């Protein structure tokens, strides 16, 4: 998937 | 163009725009609230950050689609249109960075406000770095690093390891290391250490606080799984 | 502001904007293509219709959220903000209606182009009627009815009952009857008759055409299920 | 649900 950021 | 509306009305309209998923409106209402010159509360900083994160999130998603199309293409139309979207994303990041520097950061004395704004400063230079190719890609990268580093130094001194803003900061700084600075080992070590130090502090939390810390802990875990 | 770009570049940029889900850009590229003064092809009419349907679809969704919030409220902020969104949706419908009347419809001589544009004219007056309260709610409603009626008269003379534009036209005209004209019986009879006449013509179709007709037939069936 | 249009 796409890596997470917040 | 929000100079004639009351600060409280701008905030209330930003909340309405959020419910309506009108994020450009939400961001314009929040810009107008910041320009009133008073410091933001916790809830208002959250609104400001959600509005711009959504706006730039849309521009970055479109820029990736056009960049990908363009790469396959190597007429002028995809490059020109990717450039137009790129200029618009750059102007949004410049707007956010101008708000932070005039004068959200200078007036932010509490750890939770100062770290929050410094994280945003790191994020918006990181978005600029995603698209940068010039004489100043390196200075943009180092501006992101320096903002995130100052935020990290304050958070480790002033906030518990489970604090959601400290957690989100580390999550994004680790993404910066991985895909902007080409330092995957530093990205992994930062995400592992953050995760582990938060696990050991969960016991101190109420059920409410425990739920908001564990949510961002899971994104730390997602990236570690993806990267290892 | 698209007067200096080539028609073919505008069309290509509209396709790029669609892939990037930048529908306001897509609509502005298509407006600029129409203003070149040449008739649109089948594929270009589809692009124009998708761009504006998406733009107005977002405004209408937001207007319903704010209208709903406002209803519960009976300060000035929700009413004022619903009004702002309402003005913006009205300006989009006026822009589309101006394109159709200057001069897409006048130049459209083939059934598939003329019925397509007349359906759009009915749709955009119907969106105006969704928000209208004035001295002219009734004239806006009757402008929608008259556009859809002219489209229906042409389609029944010139197009097979399975033609996707004829099907979509009837689907929307039936929604107009049901929720704008308060004629649920007419809405039901129109959707049933359309569905039944298309079923009896499916046999004439290739596998490709059969798939595009049956897709809009299913929406006719969905509404009949909802309404009966 | 919401009625369909197209
Ligand atoms: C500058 O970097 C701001 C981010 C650093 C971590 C994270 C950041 C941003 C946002 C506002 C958006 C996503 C979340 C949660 C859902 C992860 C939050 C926030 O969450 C707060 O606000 C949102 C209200 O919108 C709620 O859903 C949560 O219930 C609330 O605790 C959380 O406390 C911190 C402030
Ligand atoms: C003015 O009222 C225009 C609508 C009347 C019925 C319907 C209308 C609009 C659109 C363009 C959007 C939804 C669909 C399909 C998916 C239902 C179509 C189109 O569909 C065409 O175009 C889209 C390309 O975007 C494709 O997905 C289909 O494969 C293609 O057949 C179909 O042939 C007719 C033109
Ligand atoms: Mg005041
Ligand atoms: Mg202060
Ligand atoms: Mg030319
Ligand atoms: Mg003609």
């Amino acid at each position: 998937k796409r890596r997470k950021s917040v | 163009a929000m100079g004639s509306m009351e600060r409280a009305s701008l905030i209330q309209k930003a909340k309405l725009a959020e419910q309506a998923e009108r994020y450009e409106d939400m961001a314009a209402f929040m810009k107008g609230a910041v320009e009133k010159g008073e410091e933001l509360s916790c809830e208002e900083r959250n609104l400001l950050s959600v509005a711009y994160k959504n706006v730039v999130g849309g521009q970055r998603a479109a820029w990736r689609v056009l960049s990908s199309i363009e790469q396959k293409s190597n007429k002028p139309e995809v490059r020109e249109y990717r450039e137009k979207v790129e200029t618009e994303l750059q102007g949004v990041c410049d707007t956010v960075l101008g708000l932070l520097d005039s004068h959200l950061i200078k007036e932010a004395g509490d750890a939770e406000s100062r770290v929050f704004y410094l994280k945003m400063k790191g994020d918006y230079y990181r978005y600029l770095a995603e698209v940068a190719t010039g004489d100043d890609k390196k200075r943009i990268i180092d501006s992101a690093r320096s903002a995130y580093q100052e935020a990290m130094d304050i958070s480790k001194k002033e906030m518990p390891p489970t604090n959601p803003i400290r957690l989100g900061l580390a999550l994004n700084f680790s993404v910066f290391h991985y895909e902007i600075a080409n330092s995957p080992e530093e990205a992994i070590s930062l995400a592992k250490t953050t995760f582990d130090e938060a696990m050991a502090d969960l016991h101190t939390l109420s059920e409410d606080s425990y739920k908001d810390s564990t949510l961002i802990m899971q994104l730390l875990r997602d990236n570690l799984t993806l990267w290892t």
